[PDB]
């Protein structure tokens, strides 16, 4: 149904087709990864390839499941959805940007560079689950997840 | 030349441990719990088709029944 | 002319699933055909799956919910099922039993044929030699159909062989250096599916050519046993009598071997594979082999069955008897699917049997053979090594092996992957692919004879 | 994943022996190259 | 109540397999039970598995051996199988038919209890929230026993199960910080297994308030049929009548499952996977969804059915039926029990459908959703590290995997190793799962919420 229902979405929430199809690509690309790197370890990774596996499993384990039986994750309205979605990819798009502007350079930027400067940042991508919909309103959680793409960008900034 | 014979025999011997690691621990067993797999289906295709030759049997008796 | 009365009897004897067992009858004809009457008025149809003494089996196409012993009353019509067919049928919608759905008359009659229709002449039929340039060019470059080619699209459940097909449908013309009738035999498809055809057909504004008969989903599931043959029975009268040439579509061959395994198994038939009747051969054989032109007659029947495959095994009965009767298939591949590859046409197991003669000099070009011999080479060599480099890495691999991963790469992403919109002709489709054979050097191209080499590789 | 995803038939199961004893036969040359390796490695270092 | 003489048929027609096809049966009745004097003065009895015309097919409970076809008198009591109960059935050991064997007199009844049960209305079915604190932390910690939870113990042939049955009857106790009776039936399960339970349960009083059925391996084995329904027929009149906490074990469901495949075969019902009858869902259901608790009545009938799973394959019909029927299972691991953990229950494919009503605020603490959630997470990437450490070796695992590895290793250590005789308090469970979260920092806790975290895991 996913054809049909575009007419709808492309309208209602207008970045979330590109979104899903950027998800979907990454959690591929993480699949495609996975058996090599089972048969064969994590030293022939590149730094993109890093960037995609650990995106990925931000997006497992931090936006795929749901524990169905706790108040702020019983439900989850699709403006939280959609930020949620469009947070993790954005930061998907800024480090793998951050990787291929640093990878011809002295400064090389690399995965465990961006993990040490941002433990903080994922991890508020890792807690964006625990907004309440109802406990905190829908302007409240929006706002937040505009203010954590905002402290990204501005990390990504001094990063580089 | 001792060295870099050292050093590289060492790469070679961690790659080609981590390549026999990685078939008897993952190809291989994959296989052998696929052929467990493949043989309890195929024993269930002969199971069905024993169940239908035996209720085609059965029902030729019953026919045996009704005529005579 | 039959002038005798016919004789109606409400003698029913049982009711076993789709299955009607009388009594009494009077001689009893073998595929008869029986209007049954049950008590409140409903009228169904049904034929004589077996007569013996003075017993018949009839088998409901309508189903036998609401029947009856001691009320239904079943006439026995004394003539085997013969359809009415006629010009006219071409801008209509018919269901499954060919009776009008889109609230048009019924089809008074040009001639009545006998929906099994008449076989022909081995001796007789001509061989298909023309290339249908079906515009896709995972057809058109590596399993070319010709014009009579009995050519199923083996798919699975989710595949887009619907819009393959529909694809075709609407680009399919021969080679340029004659307009399709279409009939179209909807068999076990969903609402979403029929309507999808219906509303593409009147799209292309075709609709002046196409004859739907529809069986839903929700319809009763016996009358899609007589669909694919009032489909192919009015193909016939188009192809072989009007002089058209007609392109056979049927939707769900696994829909109609499911019909065949209920009345099977209904029965009680010593059965096959999987369940299916033994005879599953010989009666798909009757389908599919009612394509192909035949001599004097200036028409032709090109047929373009679909299949889901159960759990995407081709070795499963109604794909392997398939691939058994008609002339190769084309095959929609799950793998490539779910990469988003449109049409996930796979070119290692699909073969187009007539292909070989219907390409070449004068017919679509002189490398059109070597391309899609080499291309397949390629292709089955880059999906070794693609398997390879999972065990070995990109380390181990050598840089021939790498030339062939970046082959594979751009032939999916050239060559099969195509608009849903978007016609290669079969030039357009050569090109592409000698695009990509460029990418090897001469001495790696060995399916190419040295000349047809030269000719085209610097270009 | 657990089984390799080959449907289930004789002829799979004819694939799948071939296939395991290719990947025995691969297990036994490189667990040789491996012992030729260490052992070479081995006097390496002791020289 | 039955007034009528009842009719003694010495017309035997047949006997086949453990089926006495009697004919000239009047009016017969399904599911009767009939009473067979064989030729000797043996008195066995069976049940009319199907009635046609006058036939009877008598399925004998002690199999056919020694049937004379003229001689064998078949009384028909004229009524279903019928348990008497009464409470005195607390502290009695009974053969699967229910026939004393410790040297007592029969059961003097204070009802009679159709065996089959009926299935309680589900609009007055109440749903199990108190928990029980079986003291083993794998379960009160990770897999939770409510009280009324269908909760099998998986395990295979040469386990602790037996141990950890034990443990759970001698420790069950509510969280609130009066006795459970149980029903004890056994199937095909041996001496050693049978003098095992029986010595525990009396060298604990609780003998008193237990009451075991036993089938033994070299008894009838069309009895184990029975021989569950007895136990949940007692159990229910216990729980539902007498308002006790019924805490019901059934040995062997594997040993019944197979009894059921014996009887199905001999009757040639259509099977499914592995040769068990096409039904066996529904029959594990009817013994299984007699648990639970109902609305105003005090009591309450736990269920901890065992079965060996066969090759310990989860996959196997017993075990997978059993966990499609059941709210759960407590997983009992070789690959535990081979390294002498005791008890060896892997929780990672453990579950608990009611574990997560049966916690949290006001019933046992606050945390424990959380802390259960995080020790599977945490568990499940210790499995896979080492599961990767198997490849890449000691060299190639980062800190984060070496913190995995030390968790899994002392979360095996302290968490679900346990002594034989030892009590865990729930409390005592979700602590010493915090000291295993500690391994951790906070930011890898993922499952666990900041509210959560700030409060329980500094201290």
């Amino acid at each position: 149904y996913m054809r049909a229902l575009d007419e709808y979405y492309d309208k209602h929430f207008t970045e979330f087709v590109p979104l899903r199809t950027k998800a979907k690509e990454i959690l591929q690309e993480e699949e495609d990864l996975a058996e090599i790197v089972q048969l064969v370890g994590k030293a022939s990774l590149a730094e993109t390839d890093k960037i995609t596996l650990e995106v990925a499993k931000l997006i497992k384990d931090d936006f795929l499941q749901q524990n169905g039986y706790t108040p702020y994750d019983r439900f989850c309205p699709f403006y939280k959805t959609v930020g949620m979605l469009s947070n993790m990819i954005s930061f998907y798009d800024m480090a793998r940007r951050a990787v291929e502007t640093t990878a011809q350079s002295d400064n090389k930027i690399t995965w465990s560079i961006i993990r040490e400067h941002m433990g903080e940042i994922l991890y508020k991508l890792s807690s964006m689950k625990f907004k309440d919909p109802v406990k905190d309103g829908e302007a409240k959680i929006k706002a937040d997840y505009a203010q954590l793409l905002e402290d990204m960008q501005n990390a990504f900034r001094s990063l580089e | 030349s001792l060295q870099t014979s050292f050093v590289t025999l060492d790469e070679a011997i961690k790659i080609t441990n981590r390549r026999v690691n990685a078939i008897e621990h993952v190809i291989i067993p994959r296989i052998e719990r696929t052929l467990a797999y493949i043989i309890t289906e195929l024993d269930e295709r002969e199971r069905e088709e024993f169940y239908r030759l035996k209720k085609i049997q059965e029902k030729k008796k019953i026919i045996k029944e009704k005529s005579e | 002319y039959l002038s005798q009365p016919r004789l109606t009897y409400k003698t029913v004897s049982g009711v076993n699933g789709p299955l009607v067992i009388l009594d009494h009858v009077k001689f009893p004809r073998y595929a008869e055909i029986v209007h049954l009457t049950l008590p409140d008025g409903t009228k169904r149809s049904g034929q004589v799956l077996e007569v013996s003494g003075s017993k018949a089996v009839v088998q409901v196409f309508e189903g036998t919910s609401g029947i009856d012993a001691k009320k239904t009353s079943c006439e026995f019509t004394g003539d085997i099922l013969r359809t009415p067919v006629s010009e006219d049928m071409l801008g209509r919608v018919f269901n499954g039993s060919g009776k009008p759905i889109d609230r048009g008359p019924v089809v008074l009659a040009e001639d009545f044929l006998d929906i099994m229709g008449q076989p022909i002449n081995p001796q007789c039929r001509i061989y298909p030699e023309e290339m249908i340039q079906t515009g896709i060019s995972a057809i058109d470059g590596m399993n070319s159909i010709a014009r009579g080619q009995k050519i199923p699209i083996f798919s699975a459940a989710g595949l887009p062989h619907n819009e393959i097909a529909a694809q075709i449908c609407r680009q399919a013309g021969l080679v340029k250096k004659e307009n399709f009738a279409i009939v179209f035999a909807a068999m076990g498809v969903n609402m979403e599916t029929a309507r999808f055809f219906k509303s593409d057909f009147e799209e292309n504004g075709s609709m002046d050519n196409v004859c739907l008969f529809l069986n839903l989903a929700n319809d009763p599931t016996i009358e899609r046993i007589i669909t694919p043959r009032l489909a192919l029975t009015t193909a016939e009268f188009l192809a072989y009598q009007c002089e058209k040439h007609v392109l056979v579509i049927l939707t769900d061959m696994s829909s109609y071997a499911e019909a065949l395994r209920e009345v099977s198994a209904a029965r009680e038939e010593v059965p096959g594979r999987r369940g299916f009747p033994g005879y599953m051969y010989t009666d798909l054989a009757t389908i599919y082999e009612r394509a192909g032109r035949v001599e004097g007659r200036n028409g032709s029947i090109t047929q373009i069955p679909i299949l889901t495959m159960p759990n995407d095994d081709i070795t499963h009965p109604i794909p392997d008897l398939t691939g058994y009767i008609t002339e190769g298939q084309i095959y929609v591949d799950r793998q490539l699917h779910n990469r988003q590859i449109y049409p996930p046409i796979n070119v290692l197991p699909s073969l187009s049997r007539l292909m070989k003669s219907a390409i070449g000099e004068g017919m679509t070009r002189k490398d059109h053979a070597d391309v899609s011999n080499q291309l397949y080479a390629c292709y089955a060599i880059g999906k070794d090594v693609q398997a390879m480099k999972a065990v070995v890495g990109e380390e181990a691999l050598t840089s021939d092996d790498l030339l062939y991963l970046e082959f594979l790469q751009k032939f999916e992403k050239n060559f099969i992957t195509q608009g849903p919109y978007e016609n290669r002709t079969v030039y357009e489709t050569l090109d592409i692919g000698w695009q990509l054979l460029r990418i090897f050097p001469k001495e790696m191209l060995k399916r190419i004879p040295q000349s047809t080499l030269s000719e085209f590789y610097p270009r | 994943k657990d089984r390799i995803e080959i449907f289930p038939s004789r002829m799979a199961q004819t694939i799948m022996k071939a296939r395991l004893k290719g990947a025995q036969t691969g297990r036994n040359l490189l667990k040789k190259k491996s012992d030729a390796l260490t052992l070479r490695f081995r006097q390496i270092l002791k020289k």
